[PDB]
């Protein structure tokens, strides 16, 4: 409950500074079907385009039983693979606040 | 028998990503440079032209003496 705001200081830290946008814009442009003939698994994935990960198409345990969104980022550089991972992080806080409720007594 | 979850009790945290605490923007700004900026050339013309005053005063012991 209280991790929230330390993730909107680094939002503070980097997002809205011009520096370090101007240090990572337009650099490691890779976007094609040789971005996927590579063989790349997620990001430097999706967040540069191509829809797809193992997080709802294939389950694991109780883990579609939850509700989330998974990031995507406009182009295909690394300051549009770098803003999968804020949102990545503001999604584990929902998971977290989703799974408690929902856990019963059991055995091990 | 004494196991974990709680009846009640939650939140959560938001997702939530926002901070406009703005800051007077929209031509409010450049309206507190250009003004500050002429008053300090406004504190000018009462000193320089006073000390060019005061620089005919200290030219003027030199020419009144030397005979």
């Amino acid at each position: 409950k209280n991790f929230s705001l330390r993730i909107d200081e680094l939002e503070e830290m980097l997002t809205n500074n011009r520096i370090w946008r101007n240090r990572t814009v337009d650099i490691g442009i890779v976007t094609a079907e040789d971005a996927l003939n590579y063989g790349f698994s997620g990001v430097m994935l999706r967040g540069s385009g191509i829809q797809w990960d193992l997080r709802k198409t294939q389950p694991y345990d109780v883990y579609d039983q939850v509700e989330f969104d998974v990031p995507i980022g406009s182009r295909g550089d690394c300051y549009d693979r770098y803003l999968c991972r804020v949102e990545e992080m503001r999604q584990s806080i929902r998971i977290i606040s989703q799974c408690l409720n929902k856990m019963p007594p059991g055995e091990i | 028998k004494q196991d974990m979850p709680p009846v009640g009790g939650y939140g959560p945290i938001d997702y939530k990503r926002n901070l406009p605490r703005r800051g007077l923007s929209g031509y409010s700004m450049f309206a507190v440079g250009i003004g500050a900026l002429l008053f300090g050339y406004w504190s000018m013309m009462k000193w320089n032209r006073e000390r060019r005053r005061l620089q005919i005063e200290d030219f003027e012991a030199r020419i009144a003496l030397m005979p």
